[PDB]
Formats: structure tokens, C-alpha cells, sequence
């Protein structure tokens, strides 16, 4: 039932987050998703007063769609490099289906609703990364 | 007043991060149109069919009503991780 939401520049560690997320015996299914930056540095601009709230609104909606246990959502900001972990979603449930589906949903909605914008520091200047129509479609299925 | 925040490309094109407007608009849309009408740059920034809006840090329809003290933000489609 508790939700951990963190938005900030600091790195996170899946091994550090997992124990808490997985602690409840009634939370028999634990799914995590880590997304890394996909060589140019990326800088993640964000709307600070909204990013945590938006992530929390997505988890609240997930909790109404699936019976979830602990959930953790972490999204980094600042300058990151390919290979760096940018986002972590941890979800638990009694059954795997709920856990997987909610993880997918949380990611799909994060990718279309959480106010972060990536810019790439290319040789010719900063360039904004393009939003993907595939994220829109993925989100629209829910 | 209503505080209007801009992000990313929108911010870049409008040329400010934030501004205040009187609460004389019934909806986000009415406000968007008023801001768009201030200049060609503002219209460009704030006329994209994919522009998003938030009111008090929630994403909303452009038909969302506005009220004094609200914080409105206009921004492009998001690109987080
Ligand atoms: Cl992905
Ligand atoms: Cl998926
Ligand atoms: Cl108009």
C-alpha cells in the first residue's frame, strides 16, 4: 500500500530499492523496470512542481486498475549519459499479471504524461529529443 | 492572478519561463488563445495541436476552467525516460 516517488538528479540502485519494494509477504509478485539513456549527453528538463505529482497520479490510477502492493517510481533529472539509469518503476501484486500490466501501464503513462523533456547535446548544439508516436499508441491502449 | 509557466521548446519560443495574466479567462483554451495572440512567436509556440496543458500541476483538457490563483503550464509532448 505505500508508494515511493523520487524525482531528482541522484543515481539510484535497484539493489537498494528492491528490498523495500519486495518486503511484504503478501506482495508475491515483484516487477521492476529500469530504463537507461539510449555519444551525446542528455539533459532532462522538467516541471518540478508537477513531476512528483504526475508520477503519483499515475500510480494512483494503477492502484485503481490493479490490486497493487508497494510501488516505487524514480525518475532522474539533470545531465545523463548513454547507459545511465534514468527511470525505475517497481510494482508488486499478488499475481504476476497485475504486476506486469501495472508496470507497463506506469511506464506508458510516464512516457506520455510526466513532464520531462530530453535535450541532446550534439556536436552542432542542443537538440530536443522527439516524442515518439509509439509511446502515444502504447499509452492509448490503456 | 493566473501564473503561466512554459517548458522546453515552448519556453524557448515564448521567451520567458513564466508570466502572470489576470483571471479573466474562462478556460485554458481561452487563455491559450489570448497568449497566442500576443505575438507571432507566442502564436507559433502556443498553437501546436500537440501542445499540452496543466492546471495546478495536473494535465487537463484545454476546456478546463480557470480560476484565480491557478498555475497553468503549457508544454510540448513529453520525452522522459
Ligand atoms: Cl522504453
Ligand atoms: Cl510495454
Ligand atoms: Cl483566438
Amino acid at each position: 500500500a505505500e508508494t515511493k516517488i523520487v524525482v531528482g538528479p541522484q543515481p539510484f540502485s535497484v539493489g537498494e530499492e528492491y528490498p523495500w519494494l519486495a518486503e511484504r509477504d503478501e506482495d508475491g509478485a515483484v516487477v521492476t523496470f529500469t530504463g537507461k539513456v539510449r555519444v551525446n549527453a542528455l539533459t532532462l528538463e522538467h516541471y518540478p512542481g508537477m513531476t512528483e505529482k504526475a508520477l503519483a497520479e499515475i500510480v494512483d490510477e494503477a492502484r485503481n486498475r490493479w490490486p497493487l502492493g508497494r510501488v516505487t517510481v524514480i525518475h532522474r533529472i539533470g545531465e545523463l549519459w548513454p547507459g545511465d539509469e534514468i527511470v525505475f518503476v517497481g510494482v508488486t501484486s499478488a499475481h504476476r499479471s497485475s504486476a506486469f500490466e501495472a508496470g507497463q501501464f506506469i511506464m506508458d503513462y510516464l512516457k506520455t504524461r510526466a513532464p520531462f523533456w530530453k535535450r541532446e547535446a550534439t556536436p552542432e548544439g542542443d537538440r530536443w529529443v522527439e516524442a515518439r508516436e509509439s509511446d502515444q499508441q502504447a499509452a492509448k491502449r490503456w | 492572478m493566473i501564473k503561466v509557466l512554459f517548458f522546453a521548446q515552448v519556453r524557448e519560443l515564448v521567451g520567458t519561463d513564466a508570466t502572470e495574466v489576470a483571471a479573466d479567462f474562462p478556460t485554458v483554451e481561452a487563455l491559450r488563445q489570448h497568449m497566442a495572440a500576443q505575438s507571432d512567436r507566442w502564436a507559433l509556440a502556443l498553437e501546436d495541436g500537440k501542445l499540452l496543458a496543466a492546471v495546478n500541476q495536473t494535465l487537463v483538457s484545454f476546456d478546463h476552467p480557470l480560476t484565480d490563483g491557478d498555475e497553468v503550464a503549457f508544454f510540448p509532448p513529453v520525452t522522459g525516460g
